[PDB]
RNA sequence: AUAAAU
């Protein structure tokens, strides 16, 4: 996004991929950028957040539910991403879809069990993503607002029985009561490779000077997939020693439950 | 014949600098990268080192071209029907026959379609012309002929249609090349009667195109034989 | 004797005849064939030796010709001269700053755009852009061509506006003079400029020479131009 | 639709040892194109690559070349739109370290990879990770055929879901993609794709010989 | 220039000059297949040409549009 | 007069062919030959495979994910054809066509060009003018699918029933791609999609009890039925081209016609082109004609039907073996 | 070949027609020369704009296959050179198709040729000739061949033609076939008898066109 | 040298 001078990127390498790496802010290879999380704002969804950046890069996340026999509806959760002013087509739109739907899979990194209401009926998530503002590579901006957003949503409670087999009742819902989804909804971060140095939470200005990137899901406190390897510019992707990639996993292994930690609070 | 005579894409074949003894003195061979090779940057054991590396799959030639020698050779790789060539580009003093697209009053645009080599032989650029992806040039009216440059009729010199050879003089800017037909071999080559729609015409005189078919002449800007 | 496309001439090979609109020399084949399709009006000179024709047909999308007094509106502004457009999705037409009267490098005409002006084309080839000039020699001295102030500009197939222009047996510009004074500009392209002291006189003038666009009547415009001045007088 | 002819819209669809094949250059619409069909098992893959560049964009003041890579479905409807652009991505992440873009400025070089067939036989009582290698293979020889600079020969295999593409030897990754399968595979996919990798490798460079042999 | 033979005959070695072996289980005997032509004579069956008689007709022509200027 | 001592500026083989596309034509025909190095009457000869992307490719082993109901691999010279056949169920309640969906590959990406659009409606409607697919030949012939409790599982089907009918109709819906494009293409098109409606399999449909919740409707996985469609109505492709070439050609010691059309030099200069679909039997499907350069003799059309009739039986050969 | 035509009906076109057989009724305008769009233009010669839009429902395919066989025809007719870098805008609306368009566009595309031939005319645009267009039939038991075949004869028909010739020299020399699109199977001898007897009917026609355009035109001109 | 390169 950000467009720099040769003169501007060149210092910026020196900075970041020296062996005592200095970011420009001044950050250590491990720190994110302070961000702010407001969540159920949405009365008209079951649940929502929005995440704002230290660059003002925001995005919005709504949770709605829906009855599906889930004998016929193969996937249980749908993640939609959206962005104002840009078209839906994009490459780097349908990309962020298809990670996302992988990230947050029916039997891959999401407790499809707690979604489930009788043997023949089960509740179809709808996770519509809108990005408002973005600087760099959003995907790990959107994972966090998809995490706080499932963390705090409430779906309509069964009250007929839950045996369709046999009896076969219509599926019908308490009124006014409610059950908070439990749920545990992974975490995606993007890393940054800078020379031989990796960088936690890539700004706009490190990205583009990066030789490559790192795409590493995150759930029940282990590394899982989807994993990709990302270009975060075009002009200088170079390939990266194996070591690199096991340094990234590490890096992640160990800083991820801080996160979390911090992201956990309710 | 220490360097493999053919070399494939990403193959190593000599390093930055060599030497070697003769006559009871150190001759310095300095290898130049060249068409086909490319020279990059390769580490090994903590250890950096720069080496001519081939780009293109080809029979490898070298060449010199320039109290203690001095030597320099160019290496640079050849492939071995289909001709591509896209390491010949427009540049400054090259020949190059184009198309006229459109006339204006005070100078007339054009578009690139082959370039003249060097020692006739000629490098066809390959594209749309229904698009306007193919290279757009512009000939000035001062650059039309030596003679009179102030007024000049462009009316009575190009036609659209009508083929031009032309020297670039400069790239100018990413739309219009500069073209001038000012000297004797330069001018309008190939053209026919009304726009296209008559017979042939031949170049007789350097200011008059006939046509030895209809009889039909019209006044161009030939170029010499 | 309407003459058609393609059809016969009766002149001979070897006599040439001079281009006149209509009629068309092949380029490839040299033969002069008639392209479109009207009456056929020639005109011969001395005892022998010399001819010349056209063909008189109703077409309203004017082609740039050499000597044709044309109606242009500028509508944009380049380096050196004037965009003015002849007619609506046409080519433009190139018009010099330095082709009008008292012309100087350090002096642009104060000409803006949107401004109405009258002007005869000097160079039109079909493939280059055409030129026009403010001041054309062969009508004298003085050209008389400025740029038009007000007035209301009308809409004409080029028939009728060759037929006003050059044509003098024509009784529209005599029927107008007998109804109100009022000047006007005759453009070979199809356009015509009138202008009086009220506007009344110029929205009849303007409705006149529609109808008598439309009718196409010698008899039906003397009465139309009678009809069309009362009309005005009860709408006041 | 007035585009096309998509017929009645009130209608329904129809409801129900490592071999390599190499061959470039037999594609004259294009700078450079390259066939590749594998078959292991029961399962087999047969795709086409086509280049069209470099060719100049007017107006462009880019100091490097801009690379564009679009898989589509030939025949077999069955990898999802959203899918084949987020391997696109994928796939232009690896060769814009691959493809030398000092030596076309102010140009683009389009690649089109054509996903004419893949045959699948499952077992009764992820799924494209298989064909990346293939893709990274044809467009690697397409590239090759058509004259562009490539700094190395690009490559990969795929182990248990887990892609890897490989450059200068095994000595380095140009690529890296995992779905689902299994954990604690780091060490042995990356063993595992670097021997498919180098074989993939001599057999490319081997294609390129014999026809232009 | 040592440390290029190690590493470089290294690398040398590695290939074994292995064999290779050609097949096409469809698509490859088709699309990479040479242009050809045929010629119905009077019979009206049709006949086949020689590949180098094909490449003659080609070089023929070029000379007989080269040289032979009239 | 002037008589004129001067030299005409000549240009390499591959230059004259990016200065004029008409100058290169006429120098080639002044020869006897064409750019593509073809005589007047000389066409491009034909490979095909047939069958080869189908489900229905091996006996033994058939595809369960595959949905084509039949295929065609096909290359005339340089370009290449690839069609695929697939299918629908449609509730019903003379002759038809296929609905042809072609994707010619230039380069460019965006929204189909109008080649793409008339070849697809093209293709329809010779398709339906020629008679090949009659609405009969469509008709659904379902079964029944009666499950025991464990014990097995049955399928009936009844031939007889059909019969006393003479209800699902099958639709065929058709994909065609093309490489390595170097002239008019809708002969190849026409011909690799005949080669693969002459294979076509239509899988049998039933329904396991249900009630008109929601029902899905089957096809079989395994019982199919060959296609049947009139051989006495099927046509094939050629094109032809009329011009005239000015220049003189030297001794050593009136018009012309081209068949099967192909480079640019060709497609652009000619512009007086005949189109046929004829059939074996004799009858002729279809014509296209259109003059725009030069005058057509009625001696010229019949070397043509002579000409497309010649290609239409040994089209017809290559089927047979 | 009892035609009726009008020319110059529409008011915001340089040029315009309403050319009617039996049922078939097409309106037919053209602007040109203009300005074309950089996608349209062409160094040397006209960039044509032809659109058909159907009488029922939007433009289809169908559609663009009569906009390429109209093109086919209209092309050659005019003197393109005349106009380097330049647009001319061809519309043809079928106001009534007269014939089942699920089966045949015959009598639509004769139409539509004829049509647009009168609106360049009425245009002014420089046209190399002259231009006449018909629909012919063969019946399924009589095989007879019947010019300008109503609806009914359509249905019952083995093959349908469009023919389009180019003629000079007042309407009697047949320069060239702009357009044959025969649909169906044939035999020679009914062919060259149907030439033969169309050549006839076409020239009555050519005549009648004549006299319709001097009658109208004249009152105009002085 | 009385206002220069939309």
């Amino acid at each position: 996004h950000m467009s720099l001078s040769v003169a501007e990127k060149s210092y910026l390498y020196d900075s970041l991929a020296s062996t005592p790496s200095i970011r420009p802010d001044g950050r250590l290879p491990h720190q994110f950028r302070p961000i702010e999380i407001f969540t159920d704002f949405l009365p008209s969804s079951n649940g929502s957040s929005r995440i704002i950046a230290s660059d003002g890069s925001e995005c919005i996340v709504s949770i709605k539910s829906k009855v599906v026999d889930h004998h016929v509806e193969n996937e249980l959760l749908q993640v939609d991403v959206d962005i104002a002013g840009q078209r839906d087509d994009a490459l780097v739109v349908e990309t962020i879809t298809s990670l996302l739907n992988k990230v947050l899979k029916s039997g891959s990194g999401v407790d499809s069990s707690k979604l489930q209401l009788t043997k023949k009926y089960s509740f179809k998530i709808f996770v519509d993503v809108l990005v408002i503002s973005s600087h760099s590579h959003p995907i790990s901006l959107i994972s966090f607002a998809i995490y706080s957003a499932l963390n705090s949503t409430y779906l309509p409670k069964l009250i007929s029985a839950f045996d369709d087999l046999e009896v076969e009742e219509l599926p019908t819902f308490h009124d006014y009561d409610m059950v908070k989804l439990d749920i545990n909804p992974p975490l995606v971060f993007i890393l940054a490779v800078v020379g031989n140095n990796m960088l936690l939470d890539p700004a706009a200005n490190e990205s583009e000077v990066a030789n490559n990137g790192l795409i590493i899901s995150w759930s029940n406190g282990k590394i899982t997939s989807p994993i990709r390897s990302v270009a975060l510019n075009d002009s200088n992707v170079k390939s990266f020693k194996p070591h690199l990639l096991k340094q990234g996993l590490a890096m992640v292994e160990k800083y991820a439950p801080d996160v979390v930690r911090s992201l956990e609070n309710l | 014949f220490q360097f493999p005579e053919i070399a494939y894409p990403g193959k190593l074949i000599c390093p930055q600098y060599g030497t070697e003894n003769k006559d009871g003195e150190d001759i310095i061979f300095n290898y130049v990268p060249g068409p086909g090779t490319k020279l990059i940057q390769y580490e090994h054991n903590g250890r950096t080192l720069e080496a001519i590396t081939a780009t293109l799959v080809g029979t490898v030639r070298c060449e010199e071209e320039k109290r203690r020698t001095v030597k320099n050779i160019l290496v640079s790789v050849l492939p071995g029907a289909n001709n591509d060539f896209a390491n010949n580009l427009p540049k400054e003093g090259d020949i190059v026959l184009t198309r006229v697209t459109r006339l204006s009053l005070q100078r007339a645009n054009v578009e690139i379609l082959a370039v003249e080599d060097k020692p006739a032989t000629f490098s066809v650029s390959q594209a749309s012309s229904d698009l306007g992806e193919t290279f757009r040039g512009i000939i000035r009216s001062q650059d039309v002929r030596s003679t009179d440059r102030d007024r000049v009729k462009v009316i009575e010199c190009f036609k659209p249609g009508d083929i031009v050879r032309a020297q670039v003089l400069s790239l100018g800017d990413g739309t219009n090349y500069y073209l001038t037909t000012a000297r004797n071999d330069l001018g309008v080559v190939f053209a026919r009667a009304a726009n296209g729609a008559g017979g042939l015409m031949y170049a007789t005189d350097w200011q008059m195109m006939t046509s030895p078919v209809t009889g039909a002449t019209e006044k161009r800007k030939c170029a010499k034989p | 004797t309407f003459i058609f496309p393609g059809d016969s001439f009766p002149v001979d090979p070897t006599t040439p005849v001079k281009l006149g609109p209509g009629i068309y020399c092949d380029p490839n084949t040299q033969e002069i064939r008639p392209v479109n399709t009207g009456v056929l009006h020639v005109s011969a000179k001395g005892k022998s030796g010399v001819q010349t024709a056209y063909i008189d047909y109703s077409s309203k999308r004017y082609i740039p010709s050499v000597n044709d007094f044309v109606i242009g509106v500028i509508i944009g502004t380049f380096s050196d001269s004037y965009k003015v457009s002849l007619q609506n999705f046409s080519s433009s037409v190139s018009l010099s700053y330095m082709a009008f009267p008292n012309a100087s490098k350090k002096n642009r005409p104060t000409l803006q755009v949107g401004d109405l002006v009258y002007a005869r084309v000097c160079t039109a080839e079909k493939e280059l852009e055409a030129e026009i000039e403010c001041f054309d020699s062969t009508t004298g001295r003085d050209a008389g061509f400025g740029i038009l102030e007000d007035g209301m500009i009308i809409d004409v197939n080029l028939n009728f506006a060759r037929q006003l222009l050059f044509n003098n047996d024509f009784p529209l510009l005599k029927v107008l003079a007998a109804h109100t004074k009022f000047e006007v500009a005759i453009g070979l392209n199809g356009k015509i400029w009138v202008k009086c002291e009220e506007l009344s006189n110029t929205l009849a003038c303007y409705r006149t020479i529609m109808e008598c666009c439309q009718k196409n009547d010698t008899a039906a415009f003397k009465d139309i131009a009678k009809r069309q001045f009362k009309e005005i007088l009860t709408v006041k | 639709d007035r585009r096309r002819l998509l017929g009645p819209a009130a209608a329904k669809p129809m409801a129900f040892e490592q071999e390599l094949s190499l061959h470039t250059g037999f594609i004259e619409n294009c700078n450079g194109s390259a066939l590749v069909e594998a078959r292991s098992l029961g399962h087999q893959t047969s795709l086409i690559s086509a280049v069209y560049g470099p060719r100049s964009i007017r107006g462009s003041f880019t100091s490097q070349g801009t690379i564009s890579i679009q898989l589509k479905n030939g025949l077999l409807e069955k990898y999802n739109t959203n899918e084949l652009k987020e391997v696109s991505s994928f796939l232009m992440g690896i060769f814009n370290s691959v493809v030398n873009l000092s030596r076309y400025p102010k140009s683009g070089i389009d690649i089109f990879v054509y996903l004419t067939y893949d045959k699948d036989l499952t077992n009764n009582p992820s799924q494209i990770s298989s064909l990346i290698p293939h893709c990274i293979t044809s467009i690697t020889l397409a590239l090759a055929d058509a004259g562009i600079e490539l700094v190395d020969m690009a490559g990969a295999g795929e182990a248990n879901g887990t892609v890897v593409s490989f450059i200068k030897n095994g000595e380095e990754i140009v690529g890296f993609w995992k779905d689902d399968g299994d954990d604690e595979d780091l060490l042995e996919c990356l063993d595992r794709c670097k021997e498919q990798y180098n074989r993939y490798r001599d057999l490319m460079i081997s294609c390129l010989m014999n026809q232009e042999t | 220039m040592e440390r290029f033979s190690v590493l470089c005959n290294s690398n040398i070695s590695k290939s074994r000059a292995k064999p290779v072996t050609n097949s096409s289980i469809l698509l490859g005997k088709i699309l990479p297949r040479e242009e050809h032509d045929i010629a119905y004579s009077k019979d009206g069956l049709p006949n086949k040409v020689k590949t180098e008689d094909i490449r003659i007709r080609a070089q023929n022509f070029k000379s007989a549009l080269a040289n032979l200027e009239d | 007069l002037e008589t004129i001592e001067i030299h005409p500026i000549t240009f390499p083989p591959e230059v004259l062919a990016r200065i004029s596309p008409e100058l290169s034509l006429q120098r080639h025909l002044s020869l006897g030959i064409r750019p593509c190095l073809r005589k007047y009457e000389e066409f491009r000869d034909v490979a095909i495979e047939n069958n080869t992307l189908s489900r229905y490719a091996d006996a033994g082993n058939i595809d369960t994910k595959n949905n084509i109901l039949g295929s065609n691999v096909l290359k005339s010279g340089k370009t290449i054809v690839i069609t695929s056949i697939t299918g629908g169920i449609i509730e019903e309640t003379n002759y038809a066509s296929v609905y042809p969906v072609v994707e010619v590959e230039r380069g460019r990406v965006g929204a189909c060009t109008d080649e793409e659009m008339t070849i697809s409606q093209k293709l329809h409607d010779s398709i339906l003018h020629s008679r090949i697919l009659p609405k009969k030949a469509l008709k659904v012939k379902a079964g029944v699918r009666s499950a025991n409790e464990d014990g097995t599982f049955s399928v009936l089907y009844p031939d007889e029933l059909e019969d006393d009918t003479l209800k699902w109709s099958y639709v065929l819906y058709a994909k065609i791609v093309v490489l390595s494009r170097t002239g008019p293409v809708f002969d190849l098109c026409w011909n690799s999609l005949m080669y693969a409606l002459q294979s076509v399999k239509l899988p049998r449909a039933f329904i396991d009890e249900r009630a008109s919740e929601t029902y899905e409707i089957i096809c079989d996985q395994t019982k199919s039925v060959p296609l049947m469609i009139n051989a006495k109505n099927i046509a094939f492709a050629s094109n032809y081209g009329i011009v005239e070439l000015d220049p003189e050609c030297q001794l050593q010691n009136n018009t012309v016609l081209i068949a099967d059309l192909d480079t640019e030099a060709e497609e652009t200069s000619i512009h007086s082109t005949i189109s046929i679909l004829a059939a074996p039997s004799g009858n002729y499907k279809q014509l296209t004609l259109m003059g725009g350069g030069a005058k057509i003799t009625p001696e010229m059309i019949k070397r043509s039907l002579l000409l497309s009739r010649v290609r239409a039986d040994d089209l017809s050969t290559r089927f047979n073996i | 070949m009892s035609v009726q035509a009008e020319i110059g009906i529409l008011d915001h076109v340089d040029g315009s027609s309403e050319f009617v057989s039996q049922d078939t009724k097409v309106i037919c305008s053209v602007t040109g020369p203009i300005e074309p769009k950089a996608r349209q233009e062409l160094p040397t010669q006209l960039a044509l704009e032809i659109i058909v839009r159907p009488a029922k429902g939007v433009a289809t395919t169908r559609e663009k296959v009569l906009e390429d066989k109209l093109r086919a025809v209209l092309t050659p007719l005019i003197t393109r050179h005349c106009y380097p870098r330049q647009l001319c805008q061809i519309t043809c609306q079928i106001l009534e198709s007269g014939e089942d368009e699920a089966e045949f566009s015959l009598r639509e595309l004769s139409c539509c040729i004829n049509a647009a031939f009168l609106a360049l005319v009425d245009a002014g645009i420089a046209l190399n000739s002259m231009c006449a267009s018909i629909p012919i039939a063969i019946i399924k038991d009589t095989s007879d061949i019947i010019v300008d075949p109503t609806a009914e004869q359509l249905k019952i028909s083995l093959s349908v033609h469009t023919l389009a010739l180019e003629f000079v020299n007042g309407g009697k020399v047949v320069k060239n076939v702009l357009l044959l699109d025969s649909n169906g199977d044939f035999n020679e001898d009914q062919l060259f008898s149907l030439l033969e007897l169309g050549e006839q009917k076409c020239q009555e026609l050519v005549t009648n066109i004549r006299r319709i355009i001097q009658d109208n035109i004249s009152p105009r001109l002085v």
